[PDB]
């Protein structure tokens, strides 16, 4: 799948709140949430409150992986709606995230590769005396 | 006699300690009418101290520098009933329980849910079981002989 | 914009408030350091006269004014030497300054020369000579 | 409990009367009431309002190490 | 009142 | 980072991969089991620590490990 | 009635009549002996 | 409309399901595997929200537990009112109440405990209480015993009626939803009916009956001569010579010239010399005056027909300056939920319980009762501790409902929703106002001990070198004296003693009531008081609010109320549900009710109570060392303390000793507590997996495996344990003491 992007999305109904954003936005990094919603209805924000989401292609700023999945979980849980977030820079570097292979992770999809296998049961890993003195670990062989 | 201690029937030290439990009881007693319920308490509290220190010095024990009595878990012939005596009879009926307990749980291994009688007691079957352990030396030592005591 | 931390009110945003906040001499961005940091070490001296003066442990001799002087000059000296290791410690002397460069209306304009090494060390300065004068002033209206 | 056990054998060695401790040992009011208490009355009197004496820095100390065994919790 | 405080003591 | 591990005692019943609360697992196609499908852990960056991966599944012991490491600040959780 | 019964064999209820049973034996002793600090019998 | 709506036979009754236990949750009621089903089946026992989700099953649940606690109140008060009557002194005391100690419980003669039957006085033994029933009893009007005994059987009877009628209504007549959710005859019937008709009733009782036995006993005649109180119904000739207004009859209440009965309906205030206490004319007028009240406030909410107002209309229709819309979703929240309503009331009844105590050692209402120390300073204690406990419940509660049962889609409130969206002010000011009030208030004692170490009293923060006086409540104390005089031309004399100015009270040698004076020393434990309070508000405020979800866990409210904690990640997440924060809270909660209650009794011990000789002089029991040695820590452990613990640890072979091994055990269950908050649970698992090991060796393996207790469980456990300890050793120090030198 490509990527997508988010040029001019408009943004829900809020009042406001002091659990927004905070210096690291300016200095690290933030994420933006994009969705679509059939109807306006209100919803609950993860920062704290209620808030109203509008009618259309719906998009947020948030400060942590989290709190983007938690409210898409929430809104594929109960309002049966697709999402995808993405992760900005303050150079405007934008890194797509959420279903990179457009599928969700749950459900298994050929030409993804095996990452951190390890061929035995958890019991046949070597002690510790055998990996002294040298930079690897036991669980890492 | 003993690691220099004194026989109770002699020594002045219980006397005196009698007789200042006996005199602080009576000045308690005269506040009262005779005749009164009071009266008659203190008079029954009375009796039961000088039948209690009469007791303790017939039987033998052995007062302290103090005047305190003192027990003897040495082993000797004269204090066979201060702690040798009443102790075994302990072991006894503490055999007694432990070995009912584990004849109980033996009893309702066989079953597919031994929970449900583990935690709601049945009396029929715990009844029979109860009597058995009278005689508990002579099963446990003849189980112990066989081999069946300890699991394999 | 709602989803920045932070919230409009009537005491963060107001005339007076915004005013009186914008000329105090922290705050002014087109005046060098050095007069700014003279400003507040004269305030701040002034106002730390009094205390030691006032509750000191020889409060009731004849020698109270001298004592508490000496305190609030010591205080002042402590807190300039903290003043120039937190300036060694965050800017770097070669990198340009980090003051925002834009302002609420969002018209650009040039960044507070503050924070930079130079900046804060005139600044430190301008305090460590404000507060002693301040304090050399505060003795002298005192006691004659 | 060992230096506990010590101290008020040797102070009541020390003291004279070996009596107090045969007879006051054999319960725990008898430590609560006859060691603690019974040898805190010239401790605590450090200082005090009426004035001071040369154990007032034993005191205070008793008192910062409760304050720092109160912090610890 | 000595009655009540007899109660106590019938046996 | 952390470190998260995957043994080949896994059966692929993909609720390590529900569990998950940062999007680090995925499952990808396998066949050592029934099921044919295995667990894969590429976001390890992601991963901030919190074990309800190894909390939810069934196994004589778990078939994912997580070996905690080296913080930072994605890693600890830090908003600001 | 065998509902009544099973309930009055569960634990609770079982276990506070023997504790009661054998608090009254342990009583009734020391009542009728009243105190002793030795076996005297042998 | 206002409507009577029941369901026939709901439940059968049945002893089938009583057979197996855990019926009310399927995963208990599977079956036992582990220990844990055990610790389960207790606490879920009471969760009706849970088992559940229909709103009627819940009420109708909550309906039969309060019949079953009002039977057991009523249990407990005829077996009150018949150890009164049985195994008791009162007639002995009523002759004398001044040389005779209360005492209403005999110990049996078994082991040697008889040694607890001590000598109160008037030719009885038994054990003294301090639970103030004697002067209820007397000011009630009782003099004798059979009456005791039929109240004693009245209660046994009101309690089965109780019993019965909660069963009734659980498994025959059942009332409906819409029954319960009409709130407008419920305030109104709670409010004319229970409230107004009951103390109408009472102010009746103390008019016919209480005040003619009373001015009898006062006037100096034997209790066994005083007429019966029917008499007085019954004969008007003895009313008349007691009082002439009565002869008149009630022609004067119909004319309104009600001034024909200010003989025993008067206004004059004050104490009563005689008792110390408050006149009785007084109290039966306020009676009352507070009957007509209710009465009259009973009548608001429309209910069944055209007057009235809806509590609705009066919620959506208040437009303020700084509210707003505000309070319109409020109703439906407050009518839907049980826990709100939980939450509000018992904060309620715990800042009630605390003004109760307030006002009650204050102002002595019943005769004979402020020259009984260990009477009041139990009343205190006990009732603070009540009201503590209660204010921290409300917040859990709070927290209970905030998780489970807010959603803002189909009920919306504006108030709320602005409350949660600025937490982080709120928090920080919080903060920043407990720091800095604790910094001052405990600096200012760690001053004082550091210059008085150092042999300078000359700097302290005393009465003699710095002075920090409380010249508001000074200011307030002069208004209330100059009171009388002019603002309350009706008033005869002060409402309290305790403002400054005016004369001792003294009953029979002792001092009943006099001036408090304040202080330095007064005004350092305000403040340390205040600290305290906003230090336990920010705890439990800051659970409430963040129960929903936080910048660390931003879906804590999936997880729950309680839980544990998220896990080892995050640099560490222990503790962080609600529940925990309410574990957290009540240790605060006993710090600050314990510095409370030992700041009441040193300072009534000190500078209030005490003994009068026939000269004048009063001798105080401590001799008035508040003022000076409170001032420092040193003087807090050494003068008060050590000196008055001499009393409870010196009572071993008297009638107190019950008092010493109290002492000792609750240390001993302090001590035991702290094992259960420091560990955790693997270590004991690992222990367990070993002797399991040994049991199995010998066969003797039980079906349900042992398991260490869960992390909540163990949290519990070690709260609980250390409350109950330190609440034990104040209960035996404080009776030691008061019942020894008062
Ligand atoms: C917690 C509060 C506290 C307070 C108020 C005091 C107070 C006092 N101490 Mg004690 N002391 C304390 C705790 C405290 N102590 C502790 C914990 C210890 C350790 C054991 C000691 C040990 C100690 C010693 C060893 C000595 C004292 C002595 C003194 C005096 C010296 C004060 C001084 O000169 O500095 C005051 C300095 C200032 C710079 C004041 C700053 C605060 C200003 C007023 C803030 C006001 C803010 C503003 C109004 C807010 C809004 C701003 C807006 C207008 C824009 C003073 C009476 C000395 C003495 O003997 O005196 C008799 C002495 O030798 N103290
Ligand atoms: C049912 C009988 C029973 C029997 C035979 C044993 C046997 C044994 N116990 Mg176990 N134990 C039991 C019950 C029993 N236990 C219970 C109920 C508990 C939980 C309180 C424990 C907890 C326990 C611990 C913590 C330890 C042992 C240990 C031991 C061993 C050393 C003896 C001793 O120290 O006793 C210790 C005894 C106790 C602390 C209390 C036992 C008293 C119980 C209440 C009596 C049994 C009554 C039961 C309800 C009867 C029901 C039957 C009825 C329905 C017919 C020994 C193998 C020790 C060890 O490991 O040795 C190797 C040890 O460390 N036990
Ligand atoms: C649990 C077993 C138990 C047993 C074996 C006994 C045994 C005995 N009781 Mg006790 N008793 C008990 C519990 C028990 N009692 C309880 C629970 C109570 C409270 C009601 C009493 C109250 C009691 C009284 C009032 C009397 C006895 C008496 C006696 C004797 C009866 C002949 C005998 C020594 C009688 C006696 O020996 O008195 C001198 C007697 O009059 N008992
Ligand atoms: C509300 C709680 C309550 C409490 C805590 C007590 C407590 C007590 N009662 Mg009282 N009592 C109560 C209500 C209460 N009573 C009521 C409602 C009645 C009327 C039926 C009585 C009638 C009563 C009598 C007739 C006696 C007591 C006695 C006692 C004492 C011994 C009880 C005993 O050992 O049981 C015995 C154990 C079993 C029956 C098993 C104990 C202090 C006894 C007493 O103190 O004698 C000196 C006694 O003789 N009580
Ligand atoms: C004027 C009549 C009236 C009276 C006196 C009361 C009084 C009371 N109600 Mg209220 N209530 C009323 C009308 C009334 N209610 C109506 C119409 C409704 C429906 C909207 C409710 C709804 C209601 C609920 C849902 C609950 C109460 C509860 C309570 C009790 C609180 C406990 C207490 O404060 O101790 C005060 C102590 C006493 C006065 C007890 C003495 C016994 C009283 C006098 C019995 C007579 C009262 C009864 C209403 C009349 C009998 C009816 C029947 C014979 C036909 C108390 C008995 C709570 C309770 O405790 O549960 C049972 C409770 O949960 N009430
Ligand atoms: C006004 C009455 C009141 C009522 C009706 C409720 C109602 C409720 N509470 Mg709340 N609560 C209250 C006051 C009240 N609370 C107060 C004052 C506090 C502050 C401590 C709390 C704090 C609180 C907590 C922390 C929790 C609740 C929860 C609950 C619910 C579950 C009850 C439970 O399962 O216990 C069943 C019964 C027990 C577990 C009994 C425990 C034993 C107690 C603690 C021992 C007391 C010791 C005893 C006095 C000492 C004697 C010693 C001797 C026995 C040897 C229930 C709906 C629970 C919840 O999950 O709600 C859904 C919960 O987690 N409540
Ligand atoms: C026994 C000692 C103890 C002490 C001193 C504290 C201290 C404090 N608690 Mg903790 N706490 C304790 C036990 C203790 N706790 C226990 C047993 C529990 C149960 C688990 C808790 C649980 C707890 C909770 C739940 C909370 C606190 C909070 C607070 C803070 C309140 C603000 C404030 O008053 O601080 C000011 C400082 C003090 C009063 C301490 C004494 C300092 C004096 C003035 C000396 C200063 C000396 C000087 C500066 C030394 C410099 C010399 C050096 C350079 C060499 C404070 C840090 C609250 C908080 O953090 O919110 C603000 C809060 O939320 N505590
Ligand atoms: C003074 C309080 C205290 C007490 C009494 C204990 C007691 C004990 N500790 Mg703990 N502990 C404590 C504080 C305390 N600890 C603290 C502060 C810590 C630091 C975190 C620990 C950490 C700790 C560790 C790491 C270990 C223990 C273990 C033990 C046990 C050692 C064996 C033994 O002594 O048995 C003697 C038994 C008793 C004295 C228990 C009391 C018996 C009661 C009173 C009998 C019941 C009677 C009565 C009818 C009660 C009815 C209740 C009522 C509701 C009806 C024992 C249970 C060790 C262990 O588990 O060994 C097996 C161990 O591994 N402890
Ligand atoms: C102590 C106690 C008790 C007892 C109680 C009692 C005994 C009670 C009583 C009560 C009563 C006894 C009551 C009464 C009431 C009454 C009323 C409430 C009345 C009313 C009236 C009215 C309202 C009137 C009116 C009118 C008028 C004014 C005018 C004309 C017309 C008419 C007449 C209508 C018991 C045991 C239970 C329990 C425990 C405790
Ligand atoms: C706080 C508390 C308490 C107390 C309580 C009390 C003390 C209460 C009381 C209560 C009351 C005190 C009540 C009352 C009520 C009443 C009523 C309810 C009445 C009624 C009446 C009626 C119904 C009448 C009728 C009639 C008649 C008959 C005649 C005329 C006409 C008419 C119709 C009116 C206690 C200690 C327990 C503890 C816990 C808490
Ligand atoms: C001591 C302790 C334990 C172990 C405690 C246990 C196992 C409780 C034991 C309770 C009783 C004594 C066990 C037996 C109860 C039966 C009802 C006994 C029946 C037989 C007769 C005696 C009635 C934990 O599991 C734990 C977990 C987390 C934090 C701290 C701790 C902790 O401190």
């Amino acid at each position: 799948t490509p990527p997508q992007l988010d040029p001019n999305t408009p943004s829900p109904i809020f009042a406001g709140s002091t659990g927004g954003l905070l210096r690291k936005a300016q200095v690290e990094e933030f994420y933006v949430i994009t969705w679509n919603s059939p109807k306006e209805q209100i919803f609950e924000m993860p920062t704290g409150g209620a808030a109203i989401m509008r009618e259309g292609p719906n998009l947020l700023k948030l400060a942590r992986k989290e709190q983007c999945l938690a409210l898409g979980t929430r809104l594929r849980s109960k309002y049966k709606i697709t999402y995808q977030f993405y992760r900005v820079f303050p150079n405007g570097e934008v890194q797509y995230l959420h279903p990179k292979d457009g599928v969700y992770p749950e459900k298994a999809n050929p030409g993804r590769e095996g990452v951190g296998l390890n061929m035995r049961s958890i019991g046949k890993n070597v002690s510790p005396i055998e990996v002294k003195f040298t930079g690897k670990q036991s669980y890492d062989l | 006699d003993i690691s220099g201690l004194t026989p109770c029937k002699d020594s002045k030290q219980f006397a005196k300690r009698e007789k200042q439990q006996i005199k602080k009881l009576e000045s308690s007693l005269k506040l009262y009418a005779p005749e009164s319920a009071p009266a008659l308490a203190l008079n029954a509290q009375i009796e039961k101290t000088k039948r209690r220190f009469d007791n303790y010095g017939k039987y033998g024990l052995l007062c302290g520098s103090d005047g305190l009595p003192h027990l003897i878990v040495n082993g000797d012939q004269r204090h066979w009933g201060e702690f040798i005596t009443p102790g075994i009879l302990f072991l006894y009926i503490a055999g007694w329980i432990g070995w009912v307990g584990r004849s109980y749980l033996i009893a309702i291994s066989g079953e597919k849910k031994p929970a449900m009688k583990e935690i709601i007691i049945d009396v029929p079957l715990a009844s029979r079981i109860i009597f058995r352990g009278f005689i508990w030396p002579v099963a446990a030592y003849r189980e112990f002989l066989n081999g069946d005591l300890i699991a394999k | 914009d709602p989803f920045i931390g932070s919230l409009e009110t009537p005491v963060t945003s107001s005339p007076l408030i915004a005013w009186y906040l914008s000329n105090l001499p922290g705050y002014r961005t087109a005046v060098n350091p050095l007069l700014r940091g003279v400003e507040v070490g004269l305030a701040h001296g002034f106002f730390l006269v009094g205390p030691f003066v006032k509750a000191g442990p020889l409060r009731n001799t004849a020698y109270a004014g001298s004592a508490g002087s000496l305190a609030a000059a010591g205080l002042v000296v402590i807190l300039s030497m903290c003043l120039t290791i937190y300036g060694i410690s965050s800017f770097k002397e070669g990198e340009p300054s980090i003051a925002p460069s834009l302002t609420l209306t969002g018209r650009k304009k040039q960044p507070d020369q503050l924070q930079t090494a130079d900046g804060w060390a005139k600044f430190t300065g301008g305090f460590f000579f404000g507060g002693i004068s301040g304090v050399t002033w505060a003795y002298f209206l005192l006691y004659v | 409990w060992v230096t506990f056990y010590w101290h008020w054998k040797h102070i009541t060695l020390w003291q004279g009367n070996v009596s107090q401790f045969n007879e006051s040992s054999t319960y725990l009011m008898g430590w609560l009431r006859d060691y603690l208490w019974l040898n805190s009355s010239q401790l605590i009197n450090g200082y005090n309002p009426f004035g001071m004496n040369s154990l007032s820095v034993w005191a205070w100390m008793f008192l910062f190490g409760h304050l720092v065994w109160a912090t610890g919790f | 009142s000595g009655a009540n405080f007899a109660r106590a003591f019938t046996v | 980072s952390h470190s998260v591990k995957i043994y080949d005692t896994c059966i692929g019943c993909t609720q390590c991969v529900r569990a998950c609360p940062t999007d680090v697992l995925e499952m990808i196609p396998w066949d050592g089991c029934k099921a044919k499908q295995i667990a894969s852990a590429p976001r390890t960056e992601d991963c901030v620590g919190c074990k309800r991966c190894e909390s939810a599944c069934p196994t004589d012991f778990l078939s994912v490990r997580v070996y905690l490491w080296h913080e930072t600040t994605r890693s600890m959780g830090l908003a600001y | 009635m065998r509902d009544l019964k099973t309930y009055l064999s569960v634990a609770p209820v079982i276990s506070t009549l023997w504790f009661a049973a054998l608090a009254g034996l342990l009583i009734e002793i020391n009542r009728l002996f009243p105190d002793a600090l030795i076996f005297p019998f042998f | 409309e206002v409507k009577i709506l029941v369901d026939r036979d709901p439940i059968k009754t049945s002893f089938e399901e009583w057979a197996k236990p855990g019926h009310f949750s399927r995963t208990i009621a599977k079956g036992p595997d582990t220990t844990t089903w055990i610790w389960n089946l207790h606490a879920d026992a009471h969760d009706f929200d849970s088992h559940t989700s229909d709103l009627e099953e819940i009420s109708r649940k909550v309906f039969s537990a309060h019949f079953g606690q009002l039977s057991i109140i009523f249990l407990w008060l005829s077996g009150m009112y018949f150890h009164g009557a049985r195994f008791s002194n009162y007639e002995a005391w009523l002759s004398d109440p001044t040389h005779i100690g209360p005492s209403a419980q005999v110990v049996w003669s078994i082991v040697g405990q008889e040694i607890l039957n001590g000598d109160v006085g008037g030719g009885f033994r038994g054990i003294q209480i301090t639970s103030g029933f004697f002067q209820i009893w007397r000011a009630s009007g009782i003099t004798s015993e059979l009456q005791l005994y039929c109240t004693a059987i009245g209660g046994l009877v009101f309690a089965a009626l109780m019993l019965f009628a909660g069963w009734f209504h659980y498994h025959k007549a059942a009332p409906k939803l819409a029954w319960f959710q009409d709130v407008e005859s419920m305030l109104n019937h709670h409010l004319a009916g229970l409230l107004g008709l009951g103390s109408l009733s009472w102010a009746g009782h103390q008019v016919h009956v209480s005040l003619p036995i009373n001015q009898f006993l006062n006037a100096g005649v034997d209790p066994k001569e005083i007429p019966l109180p029917h008499e007085f119904i019954l004969n008007r000739d003895l009313l008349a010579q007691l009082y002439p207004s009565f002869a008149e009859g009630a022609t004067p209440f119909f004319t309104l010239n009600w001034s024909k009965y200010a003989e025993f309906l008067t206004f004059r205030g004050g104490l009563d010399p005689v008792t110390g206490g408050l006149w009785l004319t007084d109290i039966a007028h306020h009676h009352l005056a507070i009957a007509i009240l209710f009465l009259i406030a009973g009548h608001m909410y429309r209910t069944n027909w055209g007057i009235g107002h809806g509590i609705k209309d009066i919620l959506e229709a208040h437009k303020g300056p700084f509210t707003g819309q505000g309070h319109k979703g409020l109703y439906e929240i407050l009518t839907t939920s049980w826990h709100a309503q939980l939450s509000i009331n018992l904060a309620m009844l715990g800042s009630l319980t605390i003004v109760v105590a307030h006002h009650m050692y204050s102002m002595p209402p019943y005769p004979y009762l402020a020259t009984d120390y260990g009477t009041q300073l139990s009343l205190f204690t006990h009732h603070m501790w009540i009201g503590g406990f209660l204010i921290v419940g409300a917040a859990a509660h709070a927290a209970i409902f905030m998780v489970r049962d807010y959603d803002p889609t189909t009920r919306y409130n504006d108030l709320l929703d602005r409350v949660l969206r600025h937490r982080d002010a709120i928090i920080s000011h919080l903060n920043w106002v407990c720091i800095f009030l604790g910094f001052h208030s405990f600096g200012l004692y760690i001053h004082n001990d550091t210059m008085s170490a150092l042999g300078r009293p000359q700097d302290m923060f005393s009465d003699t070198a710095i002075q920090l006086q409380p010249v508001f409540a000074q200011w307030i104390q002069n208004t209330h004296a100059l009171a009388p005089g002019t603002t309350a031309p009706g008033a005869t004399t002060s409402t309290s003693l305790t403002w400054g100015g005016g004369d001792l009270v003294a009953v029979g040698g002792k001092v009943a009531l006099l001036p408090i004076p304040l202080g330095t020393a007064d005004f350092l434990v305000h403040h340390i008081h205040a600290f305290t309070i906003h230090v336990t508000v920010l705890i439990l405020l800051k659970g409430v609010l963040f129960a929903r979800s936080s910048r660390l866990i931003p879906d804590k409210a999936n997880l729950g109320f309680r839980f544990p904690c998220d896990g080892p990640g995050r640099g560490g997440t222990c503790q962080v549900s609600a529940w925990d924060h309410v574990f957290l809270g009540l240790f605060w909660m006993y710090n600050a009710i314990s510095v409370v209650i030992f700041h009441f009794s040193w300072k009534m011990q000190s500078d209030v109570w005490g003994s009068i000789s026939d000269q004048g002089v009063v001798t105080h029991i401590t001799g008035g060392n508040f003022a000076q040695s409170s001032i420092t820590i040193n003087g807090w452990l050494r003068d008060f303390l050590w000196a008055q613990a001499s009393q409870v640890i010196q009572s071993y072979g008297s009638s107190l000793s019950a008092y010493g091994l109290f002492f000792l055990g609750a240390h001993f269950v302090w001590a035991f507590s702290l094992m259960f908050l420091f560990s955790g649970r693997g270590y004991w698992q690992e222990l367990i997996e070993s002797i399991v090991w040994a049991h199995n060796k010998l066969k003797v393996a039980p079906a349900t495996q042992p398991r260490a207790l869960s992390i909540v469980q163990g949290r519990a456990v070690g709260v609980t344990h250390y409350l109950l300890g330190g609440i034990a050793t104040t209960w035996a120090f404080f009776l030691a003491r008061i019942i020894a030198v008062g």
